[PDB]
RNA sequence: GCGUACACGGUGGAUGCCCUGGCAGUCAGAGGCGAUGAAGGACGUGCUAAUCUGCGAUAAGCGUCGGUAAGGUGAUAUGAACCGUUAUAACCGGCGAUUUCCGAAUGGGGAAACCCAGUGUGUUUCGACACACUAUCAUUAACUGAAUCCAUAGGUUAAUGAGGCGAACCGGGGGAACUGAAACAUCUAAGUACCCCGAGGAAAAGAAAUCAACCGAGAUUCCCCCAGUAGCGGCGAGCGAACGGGGAGCAGCCCAGAGCCUGAAUCAGUGUGUGUGUUAGUGGAAGCGUCUGGAAAGGCGCGCGAUACAGGGUGACAGCCCCGUACACAAAAAUGCACAUGCUGUGAGCUCGAUGAGUAGGGCGGGACACGUGGUAUCCUGUCUGAAUAUGGGGGGACCAUCCUCCAAGGCUAAAUACUCCUGACUGACCGAUAGUGAACCAGUACCGUGAGGGAAAGGCGAAAAGAACCCCGGCGAGGGGAGUGAAAAAGAACCUGAAACCGUGUACGUUUAUAUUCUGUAGCAAGGUUAACCGAAUAGGGGAGCCGAAGGGAAACCGAAGUUGCAGGGUAU
């Protein structure tokens, strides 16, 4: 997981990352203003993937 | 590291549960220790209609010191000290009289 | 706008007397310095 | 006057004015006074040798001062010391002499009944606090000395 | 056997509750429920709660025979000051 | 209708238990931070109604390396929902990335958390998004550069200082009224508060042209005595020295120009390795039975460990309940303290020379010099004049003689030293919510004054919420009663123990520390004692520059005395 997607190379990566930030947030904010998504650590999990992917291409490249 | 962890076998010492021994199921984090049938209490719940409410009175069991409850082992029958020790390439916790080994 | 303009905090910061009087109040520590 | 060691039936000599000088109440009063007080006032060396002697000729008088021609243990174990002193049947002694041991020192670290202190550093307080007090012949030259 | 019913920091004055039970003190439950129905006193209700109070906690806990119910020590104290509260207490048995 | 006393009540907190609180000290670092945006705020970030704390749209966090790792996901303060459980759950530490707006706040405007922008680059699209820059003063360097050829003023660029705050110390320049002589003159208050500058954490100064004079001490820096002596003041209140004499430390300097032999020790910067700390942590001793008691940690019996009976708490008082302590160990990477270690610049010692020349001094005009030249003074002016130089000067009682100093107009010198806004640790014949901090509590909060400023009161359920399930009355409320938990509910969330004052019922009856002076006792020694400051694994012991008595008295012709220092006690002088 933290280091399963270091070697990947900077392209995926972005797509990935942008792809996330654009849908997943979306999907889990209409879910939490509708009262789906019961479970709240899908919140954590997600806000804490895309800090982690934006945290590299800056220093890494 | 806890001298007292899952799966570990004690006695209470004192507290109306003298002599009955028990296996640890839960341990607080202010230090306070669960072991199924050493204390039931009678715990009053507000009856709700959702929530699959269990109905009347509960009979849990409640939390109670670690340190009022002592290590147990089977070697000897009796509830000794423990302490840890370094093994081949793990620290491990170890009784004492006589060491037994866990 | 007579309490923006009186007691604002750039104009008070335009002089000396409002650096050290916040400065002050800041030391006492409360909430708010002017408003 | 002469003391008796109890280990080798050798009759020691010591100075009068040490061991055989009169009780001051007084000055003992006024000494404790003094060290309660400081523990600023003025202290003398002559009140202290004074007040020394007083005292250790009461607890001689008394029968409370005990000498041995050496006291220590071969290991520095606190059971060592808690058996010897067993074997004396003493429970609440104070242990001077001279040079510290670092084996005795370590063995009577724990003993609250039993306290360790260099001869320059005795104190009137130490000396009342415990009934008897358990010193070496080089320790009473080493006090006789210092008193003059 | 005996009954209790009371109630804590009545928003009412202590004196016109005190002056109002004493219009019952010493008179049958049933009695003085019944000259009370018709009072007009505000006093009057919380005096017809406490009494109904009394017999259903007698009915529901203590034995039969509530008709012959006698009061026998009510009285008012002064309350806490936030119009002074009061509180109402009842003792009633049919002995 | 009331009173004489008792029991129950309610606003009620005298008393007592301490605390997640303050206050006074001790030992150490730090003794400043930042344009690479200091300090502090505004708004957000939790499954959130709210708070502390962390963080900043990458938001109660992320990448790396170590310790621990089976419970944790921060708590208040629960619930829902999660991962993994022997190394990719979670926690601590170092190294890195981000870090919204205001805030010196720095692109401009402006009303603090507000608005409006321009330039260049990337955009795999050029709607629009991300990044860097875009203020002022001063200095250095480079390129351009009018009057005026060059050079300057001016312009562009690279670099450096400052945009502010911070408790105290240092020097310099000004600086008050209150002030005692019952007011007041010379004065004290006071050179205190206050205003400004410089930058140091310590500062300045720091090594004699020093004082007496015919003997003498020899850097600067602080300290008790001399000493409240002289001296100063309607000699009254009051102020107030040293030459000189002892402790901390005592290191001096250099170049000031010429060379000789020279890269000969030292200095600042930069690698290597050694040892100890900072920066997560590891191990680490030992007990039962009866009785009592809600529960033992109360005590009775016999045991074990103790380098550890320091301490914390655990149903009442614990060495063997544990956490801990003594003690022995521990760093992947970063970091201070001293070493041998390679290098870049300074760079040893020896001899020969001057001794910092418009300089000392002098003339006409002030400053504060208690005193306006009067009994009268120091750095100098606006300007001029004007010394031999070490063989000479300052000079010293001026002098002859004799004596100290400099070798005369460069500054450097950490040492012993004042203080804590803040950081780390320890202690309290210090206090206990009307005390202690204003604030032990969501306190510099509420609140008041449109600002300065002032400023509160408000804590204790239960060891364990295990919070009175349930049933009934009641209005589906509020409130109460049975039952039950709970040691106790004469412990119930309006919850620590709980006296009355005030009001009702029934019961028996009638209607100022501190500086001196004197006297008291007591204790050492003795013609002696105390030693000051300081040293001192430390009130031990040393250490009398320093105080008085003193085989002395007396007229140094002559004859031949027992006081001091501590303790407690009192009166007096402000």
């Amino acid at each position: 997981m933290k280091a399963k997607e270091l070697r990947e190379k900077s392209v995926e990566e972005l797509n990935t990352e942008l792809l996330n930030l654009l849908r997943e947030q979306f999907n889990l904010r209409m879910q939490a203003a509708s009262g789906q998504l019961q479970q709240s650590h899908l919140l954590k999990q997600v806000r804490r993937d895309v800090a982690r992917v934006k945290t590299l291409l800056n220093e890494k490249a | 590291a806890a001298k007292i962890r899952r799966d570990d076998e004690v006695i209470v010492l004192t507290g109306k549960d003298k002599g009955k021994r028990g296996k640890v199921k839960n341990v607080l984090s202010s230090g306070k220790v669960i072991v199924e049938g050493i204390n039931l209490v009678k715990k009053h719940q507000k009856p709700v209609p959702a929530l699959n409410q269990p109905g009347g009175i509960v009979e849990k069991e409640a939390a109670i010191q670690v340190s009022n409850v002592a290590i147990f082992n089977a070697a000897t029958g009796k509830a000794d000290r423990v302490g840890f020790r370094f093994e081949d390439g793990k620290k491990v916790r170890f009784f004492k009289s006589n060491s037994e080994t866990i | 706008l007579k309490r923006n303009r009186s007691h604002g905090f750039r104009a008070r910061m335009a002089t000396k007397n409002g650096r050290q009087v916040l400065a002050r109040r800041r030391a006492k520590g409360r909430a708010r310095l002017t408003v | 006057m002469e003391l008796v060691l109890k280990d080798a039936q050798s009759a020691l000599t010591v100075s009068e004015t040490t061991f055989g000088r009169d009780f001051n109440e007084a000055l003992v009063h006024q000494v404790v006074v003094a060290y309660a007080a400081g523990a600023s006032q003025k202290v003398n060396k002559k009140m202290y040798r004074g007040a020394l002697k007083s005292i250790l000729s009461e607890l001689v008088r008394q029968d409370r001062l005990i000498v041995v021609e050496k006291f220590s243990v071969e290991a520095p174990k606190t059971k060592l010391l808690a058996q010897k002193l067993k074997d004396m049947a003493l429970e609440d002694v104070l242990i001077i002499t001279g040079e510290l041991d670092e084996n005795l020192f370590l063995a009577a670290r724990n003993l609250h009944k039993v306290d360790v202190r260099d001869a320059t550093g005795i104190d009137p307080v130490s000396l009342i606090a415990f009934d008897k007090v358990v010193m070496t012949a080089d320790a009473v030259k080493q006090v006789e000395e210092m008193l003059a | 056997m005996e009954t209790i019913a009371k109630h804590r920091h009545a928003r009412s004055s202590a004196q016109k509750v005190r002056l109002v039970a004493d219009l019952i003190r010493g008179k049958k439950v049933s009695q003085a429920l019944d000259i009370l129905t018709y009072t007009n006193k505000k006093a009057a209700v919380l005096v017809k709660k406490v009494l109904e109070s009394a017999i259903a906690n007698a009915e529901h806990n203590d034995g039969a025979d509530i008709d012959d119910l006698k009061v026998t020590k009510i009285f008012v104290d002064e309350g806490p000051s936030m119009k002074r509260t009061s509180h109402i207490t009842v003792v009633v048995s049919d002995r």
